[PDB]
């Protein structure tokens, strides 16, 4: 708690090193959160959800 | 505040270089 | 003050230079968000150099391969649809930016002295501009592509002596083919840095005297450094613009060009819909709406005579439209006739289009024609209107 | 197929989208590629790869036309990008050859068909019912055999629509986070100089 | 102070310097993102093709040779080596001592077949292809940089850090090999 | 160098609210944003309005001119 | 005095930056002729720029049709045989001026302090230079093209743990093939570009302190402006450089290379011999006499890491080697050490060559390992020979 | 000829080299140039030009 939030106020680089961790997890949360939600927006049409794929003759 | 600061900067670079390269799987 | 010693670094050689054109530079406190459009013109040349570069390492200028090497990038390079789209909308956004620039400098009259070579300096840059984005369109080499190239480079054919003789000169032969494609793509990779040394001189030109504000008056008293205020100023609009260039790239990519570009080129057929560009339209229409070809080639160049000739007409000593109701109507008037002239271009040249855009263009023309006037009147007002 | 070509797409684009590599590669070697020279310098055939293109009906435009009377069969990689509303132009063309309004006559080998400019189409209507036979068992009528081929002319213009539409929400949703941060950056800066009190002695 | 902007916060209230760092993250964190997008996908765009990663696996057949000559073969853009061996070329090629040798391999290792010598005739060192019937050991010679291979494609003199590359191959009945 | 005489007082950034100020005064600020510039919404938007309903009745009359 | 009448145009502000660094610009009045050589580099860069972007129009970047333009450049294009040997050996020109350009500035240690950025920038410009003219030489599409592209797009292999997908990431592929080639095309165009840019940084650089002078002294006592004098001094050598590039241009065209890239590229045979241009053989000596991969990329880089390092050596207070003896030897022992290091590099890899490539980079290093002694100890001169 | 090309060469570049225009155009005719394809769709035969 107050280590972390005592470096990050008072280093610079301790602050860009939370920068570059914040900008990691919060691109790859938005990119499963939309991902998520894109799955829920369109159940059957996926290249799986396709009952005969398997059986071409 | 000398050798505390080139350890941070080399953290921070090396976090960095994690993130902009993302090896998750060279660990090996 | 002797500098014995290194003060802060921004102020040593090595980045004076950039610290007192850059980050120190005086600016007017009251900028407005209107301000923020040359620099978003900046990013935009920068964007579009740098996914030309990177979208030239896949495209092929040759007929037999142009069109499927742009539908290889669109297919196989990884992240190329993301190259091209951008690339493609970002001309768009390009002449967007422009645009609200040049209204922008319309409006607060910042053609005006002692500024008359900045305006100048910009007058060039938009013909380098149209001449780059144009040549760019023929890379394709789509119908839109070869047809657009033919009708541009047949406009010296209105000159009686030389002009057969300069179109079959550009075509490099008696048709558009491989040859006028090559030239065309040499010419499209060099232009954008020809753009970017005449930005560079057009911001020095107006970094002479400084920017006008909205209120067209004498600065000095309030002037503020460009960083941090403006540079955040500049940020929230570069932001914005991110968001709307975002959502023409990755939602409607494809809906502000038409669809012809992608049937291969056929110089036996003929589209029935030729059109430039949405940002060529005004200009064609003003070409169209004069039935000679001369005397249409001859009113294309008398938009820019007219462009260029703004600065230097005597004029009255005040310059915002905020105090000039009448040049406010009159701007206004211009805007709508603008936009009436873009989407008469995109019309048929067939009733009642012709005579509304032969209106248009008399408009157009009457903006620049009676500026001058209203100048010589209008410097009368301070004897007239007193305490 | 029989008289258009898909010249942009190939059967290494359909593994992971309708077909597993399995299914597309008994697919390709079904097909006769023409391929060499060989040792001796002489062209030869052999069954296709996942990579071959998918296979011509023509050999070139003239011969194409010669098939078609004269009217050319255009390439369907990107039709629906290369016509105005061109997944719904292709679904009402498609479904709409329909007898011609009256006072009007079609030359002997065209089609009526008011969706197309002009009305006379070269092109016979060869969307009938039971013209396909489905896999999967749903009835192949005119409408869903109409609907199914725009489904697939639409993917194989457009393959590239879904990463770019979840690119596209990501990035918005992102930015606009961005310029709600930005927004702040700029009062932030600037309420020192808008806040400030400014006594002068000048009144008019 | 003017108000019509920005109210202020009631004097004697402490600094929101700390609220305001924790904002400014929020869309550093995006900044950042962005700039790591754009850039990576630049990058990205001059990775091999998914057309180039399409032709990248297939096998073909050889015939015969004489016994003491080479003939280059055909793949991916890489020429293929096959020798024949004499019974003195491999009394000469098993002969050399492994430990003095920078990549220790023996030849029976690397053959298949007692007499019959297929490897990828690519140099180890920076790619060209190595001239036969030359060097100081009978093998091969790269004229690029100097780098000579013995009878066996295994590395001798020069730059190269590695012998010739073995590809995988097996025989048919007598005359067909396959890569 | 322009000589000048005034009294400046700033208060620091951090010792005010920042985001509030948008959505304050929102009547005046809508009334005076519409009060001073409804002529030049008027003088941008008639005749484009006007040109491209004109040209949409005179397309429809010519359509309907022409049948029979 | 008090400007407010117009005097000179020169002194306005039109003209008034091109006036004080081109026209005014103060100069020590005793420059020999080895200080032309930089205008004539710069004069070399726009030829070159000039020449490209006339070919760019002809030329094919396809690996069907690359071998096939240039030889339609040659043949069928009016005065293309002389567009394509002036790129070519234009190319030769360059290199040459270029480097009696660096060792006038090794001779006179104009690399000393306050010139250090100016050498540095120098360092970089020769770099970009060096790529420039190699992805230029792949573009033809000959036998020396693709085998030259080989191995130096895998020298990136010398990397242990990521230099094979470095390799295959220049490539675009598992081989050199199409994809190569276009990507060094869009670098072709590109990278002249930012040679200029780097050339006037290079001269501002220059300008902060102004030129060294053959005598090594300070010379603000006797400085004449640029304009007319070393103007027509400048004007002596561009004509004699005219003279001896037309000798190479109309009587020998193709001495400068080597007929292999004649021949079409073949990924099947390499050439019995494969070598460079002769601008990049001291480089390729240098990279053969180490007898393992990662060592000769890491002399290759230690090269430019010397010549980096030279001017932040603690040395004696001397500059010109016309007063240092031992210095002025040891130039001239570098200067035939070079031109032997060329020489091996057209050699093949054999007795005694070997031998003599490997002295000759041990001597090559020696020069900058013992420039440092020599100032150290020659620090010591002034006490030790006393009137 | 009967093994060798000569690709970058063509019949017009010895015309005023060493053959007039008549004397390379008949050369020319005397080859049998494949062309097309025809209306029909069919690759065809025709006389060598001087192109
Ligand atoms: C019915 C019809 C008849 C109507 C008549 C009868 C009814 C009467 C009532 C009707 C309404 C009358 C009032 C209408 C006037 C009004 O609303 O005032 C708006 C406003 C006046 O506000 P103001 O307080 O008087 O002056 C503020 C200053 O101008 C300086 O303003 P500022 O600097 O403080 O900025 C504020 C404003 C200013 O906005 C900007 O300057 C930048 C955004 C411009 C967008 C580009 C489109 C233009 O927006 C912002 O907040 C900008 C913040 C972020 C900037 C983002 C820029 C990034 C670039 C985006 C990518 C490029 C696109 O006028 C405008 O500036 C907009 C004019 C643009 C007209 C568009 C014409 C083209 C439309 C056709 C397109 C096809
Ligand atoms: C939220 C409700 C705000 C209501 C409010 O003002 O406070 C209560 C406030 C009562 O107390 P107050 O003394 O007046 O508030 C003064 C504040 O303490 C004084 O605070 P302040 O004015 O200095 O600024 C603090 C600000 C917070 O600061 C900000 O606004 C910046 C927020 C930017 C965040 C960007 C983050 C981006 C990254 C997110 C990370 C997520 C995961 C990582 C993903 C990264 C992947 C790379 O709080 C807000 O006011 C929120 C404004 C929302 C944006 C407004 C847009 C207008 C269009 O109520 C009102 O002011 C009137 C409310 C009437 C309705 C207004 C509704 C406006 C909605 C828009
Ligand atoms: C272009 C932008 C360059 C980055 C400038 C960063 C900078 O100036 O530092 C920032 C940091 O802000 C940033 O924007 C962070 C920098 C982003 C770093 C992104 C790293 C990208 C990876 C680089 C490559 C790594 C591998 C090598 C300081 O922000 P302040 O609000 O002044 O806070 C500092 C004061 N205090 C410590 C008390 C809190
Ligand atoms: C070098 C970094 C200088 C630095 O430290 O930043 C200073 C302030 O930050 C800056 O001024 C840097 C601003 C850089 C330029 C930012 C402007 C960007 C806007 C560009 C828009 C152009 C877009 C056009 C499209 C291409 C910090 O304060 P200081 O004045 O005390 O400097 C410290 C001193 O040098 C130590 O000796
Ligand atoms: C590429 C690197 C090469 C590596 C070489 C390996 C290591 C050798 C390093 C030494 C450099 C070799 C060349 C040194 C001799 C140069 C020739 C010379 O200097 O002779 C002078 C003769 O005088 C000398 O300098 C001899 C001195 C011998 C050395 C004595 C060492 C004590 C001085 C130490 C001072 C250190 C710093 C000196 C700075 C100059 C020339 O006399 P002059 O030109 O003025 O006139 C005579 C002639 O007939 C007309 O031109
Ligand atoms: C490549 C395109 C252009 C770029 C990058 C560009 C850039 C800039 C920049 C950065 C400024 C200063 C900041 C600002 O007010 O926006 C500026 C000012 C100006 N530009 Fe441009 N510009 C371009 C095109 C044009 C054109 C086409 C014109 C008009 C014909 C023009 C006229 C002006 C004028 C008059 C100013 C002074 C504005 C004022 O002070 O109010 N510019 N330009
Ligand atoms: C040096 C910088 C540039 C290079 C190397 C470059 C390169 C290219 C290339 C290779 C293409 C063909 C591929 C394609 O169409 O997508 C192209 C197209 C195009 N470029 Fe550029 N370009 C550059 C700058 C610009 C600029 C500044 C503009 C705007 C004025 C522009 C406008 C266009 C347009 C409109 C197209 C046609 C896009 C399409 O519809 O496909 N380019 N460019
Ligand atoms: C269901 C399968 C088919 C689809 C989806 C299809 C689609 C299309 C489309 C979109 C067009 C272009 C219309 C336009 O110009 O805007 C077209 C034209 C044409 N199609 Fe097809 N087609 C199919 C089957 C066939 C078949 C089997 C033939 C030949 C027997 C054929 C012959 C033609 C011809 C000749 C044209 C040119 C028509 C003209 O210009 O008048 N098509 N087709
Ligand atoms: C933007 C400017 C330039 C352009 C557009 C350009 C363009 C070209 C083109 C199209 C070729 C292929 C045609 C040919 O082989 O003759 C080429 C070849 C070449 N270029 Fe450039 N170039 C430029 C600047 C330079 C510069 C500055 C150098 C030297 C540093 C250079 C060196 C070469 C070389 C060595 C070749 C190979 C010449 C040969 O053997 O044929 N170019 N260039
Ligand atoms: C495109 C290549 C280059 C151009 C156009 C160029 C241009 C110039 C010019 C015009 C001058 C001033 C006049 C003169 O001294 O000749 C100069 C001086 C100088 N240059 Fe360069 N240069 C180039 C490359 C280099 C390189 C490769 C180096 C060193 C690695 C270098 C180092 C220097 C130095 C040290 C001076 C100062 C000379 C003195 O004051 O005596 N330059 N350059
Ligand atoms: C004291 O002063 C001077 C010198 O002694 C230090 C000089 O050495 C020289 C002569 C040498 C010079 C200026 C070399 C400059 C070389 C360069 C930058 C290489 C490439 C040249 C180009 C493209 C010029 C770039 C400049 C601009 C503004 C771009 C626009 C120009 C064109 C379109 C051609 C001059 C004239 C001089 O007076
Ligand atoms: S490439 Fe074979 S030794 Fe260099």
């Amino acid at each position: 708690f107050e280590g972390f939030y005592k470096l990050i106020m008072r280093r610079n680089s301790v602050y860009v090193t939370f920068i570059i961790a914040g900008a990691f997890f919060g691109e790859r949360a938005v990119d499963y959160g939309v991902h998520k939600l894109w799955e829920r927006n369109n159940v059957g049409k996926r290249y799986e959800d396709i009952s005969v794929l398997g059986q071409r003759p | 505040i000398d050798i505390q600061a080139a350890a941070g900067w080399g953290i921070a670079a090396a976090a960095g270089a994690i993130w902009v390269v993302q090896p998750f799987g060279w660990i090996k | 003050t002797i500098r014995n010693q290194r003060f802060s670094l921004l102020k040593q050689p090595i980045s004076s230079t950039l610290n007192q054109h850059l980050v120190d530079y005086p600016t007017p406190s009251n900028l407005s968000y209107w301000w923020g459009f040359g620099s978003l013109a900046g990013i935009c040349l920068v964007i579009q150099i740098v996914t030309g570069v990177f979208l030239a390492m896949h495209y092929t200028p040759h007929v037999d391969l142009a069109f499927n090497s742009v539908e290889h990038i669109m297919r196989d390079v990884e992240g190329g649809w993301l190259l091209r789209y951008m690339h493609a909308n970002g001309a768009s956004m390009f002449f967007i930016v422009v645009y609200l620039h040049i209204f922008r400098g319309l409006y607060y009259a910042s053609y005006s002295s002692p500024r008359e070579f900045v305006w100048c300096l910009g007058v060039v840059i938009f013909l380098l501009m149209i001449v780059t984005a144009f040549i760019g369109y023929v890379l394709p080499w789509g119908q839109m592509s070869f047809w657009g190239a033919t009708v541009i480079t047949s406009l010296a054919s209105a000159i009686p002596v030389v002009g057969d003789t300069i179109v079959t000169w550009l075509w490099g032969g008696f048709s558009v083919d491989n040859a006028t494609l090559n030239r065309f793509f040499s010419l499209h990779y060099l232009l954008p840095f020809i753009l970017v040394g005449a930005s560079l001189l057009h911001l020095a030109a107006l970094h002479q005297y400084g920017s006008n504000n909205p209120l067209g008056v004498h600065s000095e008293m309030d002037k503020i450094a460009f960083y941090p205020y403006f540079y955040v100023k500049d940020l929230v609009g570069w932001v914005a613009f991110a968001i709307f260039f975002s959502i023409w790239i990755f939602y409607a990519p494809n809906v502000l060009g038409h669809p012809d570009n992608y049937i291969p080129a056929n110089p036996m057929s003929t589209p029935p819909h030729i059109v430039p560009e949405w940002y060529f339209l005004p200009i064609y229409a003003i070409l169209r709406s004069i039935p000679d070809k001369a005397g249409g080639v001859a009113a294309i160049a008398l938009v820019f005579i007219c462009l260029l000739a703004l600065p230097f007409f005597k004029s009255m000593y005040v310059r915002s439209s905020s105090f000039r109701p009448i040049y406010q109507g009159m701007f206004w008037l211009l805007l709508a006739d603008c936009l009436l002239l873009g989407w008469i271009g995109c019309q048929p040249v067939e009733a009642p289009f012709v005579t509304i855009g032969q209106i248009s263009s008399l408009v157009f023309f009457l903006f620049f024609a009676i500026t001058p006037i209203l100048g010589r009147v209008g410097r009368g007002i301070p004897n007239s209107y007193t305490d | 197929a029989s008289c258009h070509s898909m010249s942009l797409i190939s059967y290494r684009d359909l593994v992971g989208v309708a077909y597993t590599e399995e299914e597309a590669k008994a697919m390709a070697a079904e097909i006769e590629v023409v391929d060499g020279p060989n040792d001796e310098g002489e062209m030869f055939t052999r069954p296709g790869k996942l990579s071959d293109r998918l296979p011509e009906p023509y050999s070139n435009e003239s011969a194409a036309r010669f098939a078609n009377g004269g009217a050319y069969p255009p390439d369907l990689s990107l039709v629906t990008k290369a016509r105005h509303n061109g997944q719904n132009y292709v679904f009402a063309l498609l479904t709409g050859y329909r007898d011609p309004p009256a006072g009007i006559s079609i030359r002997e080998g065209l089609h009526y068909n008011p969706y197309f400019p002009g009305g006379a189409i070269a092109m016979p209507k060869m969307l009938n019912d039971e013209a396909v036979e489905y896999e999967d068992g749903t009835p192949a009528t005119e409408a869903q055999m109409g609907k199914d081929v725009v489904s697939f002319l639409s993917w194989a213009a457009e393959p590239e629509m879904e990463e770019r539409k979840l690119m596209g929400f990501k990035w918005i949703f992102l930015l606009s986070l961005a310029l709600l941060q930005a927004a702040y950056y700029r009062r932030l800066k600037w309420s020192v100089l808008k806040s400030r009190k400014l006594v002068l002695d000048v009144v008019n | 102070y003017d108000d019509h902007n920005h109210e202020r916060y009631p004097p004697g209230d402490p600094s929101k310097r700390a609220f305001a760092y924790f904002v400014l993250s929020g869309g550093r964190f995006v900044y950042a993102s962005v700039l790591r997008l754009l850039v990576l996908k630049l990058i990205v765009s001059m990775s091999a093709s998914k057309d180039v990663l399409a032709l990248a696996s297939l096998e073909v057949d050889l015939g015969s040779i004489e016994p003491g000559t080479t003939v280059t073969v055909k793949w991916r853009g890489k020429p293929v080596f096959i020798r024949r061996r004499t019974e003195d070329d491999i009394k000469l090629a098993n002969s050399v001592d492994v430990g003095s040798l920078r990549d220790p391999q023996e030849d029976s290792v690397r053959v298949k077949n007692p007499e019959w010598l297929v490897v990828v005739g690519v140099c180890t060192h920076l790619g060209c292809i190595p001239l036969p019937n030359a060097g100081d050991y009978g093998g091969w010679f790269c004229p690029c940089h100097g780098s000579h291979y013995d009878i066996s494609g295994r590395i001798r003199k020069g730059p190269a850090p590695y012998n010739l590359e073995v590809p995988t191959y097996s025989f048919l009945e007598e005359n067909k090999l396959l890569i | 160098p322009v000589k000048l005489k005034a009294v400046v007082y700033a208060l620091s950034p951090f010792q005010q609210k920042i985001m509030t100020g948008l959505w304050k005064d929102l009547p005046e600020k809508i009334h005076h944003k519409v009060s001073e510039n409804w002529i030049s919404a008027t003088l941008l938007v008639t005749p484009v309005v006007g040109t491209y309903w004109y040209a949409q009745y005179f397309k429809e009359q010519e359509k309907l001119e022409h049948r029979f």
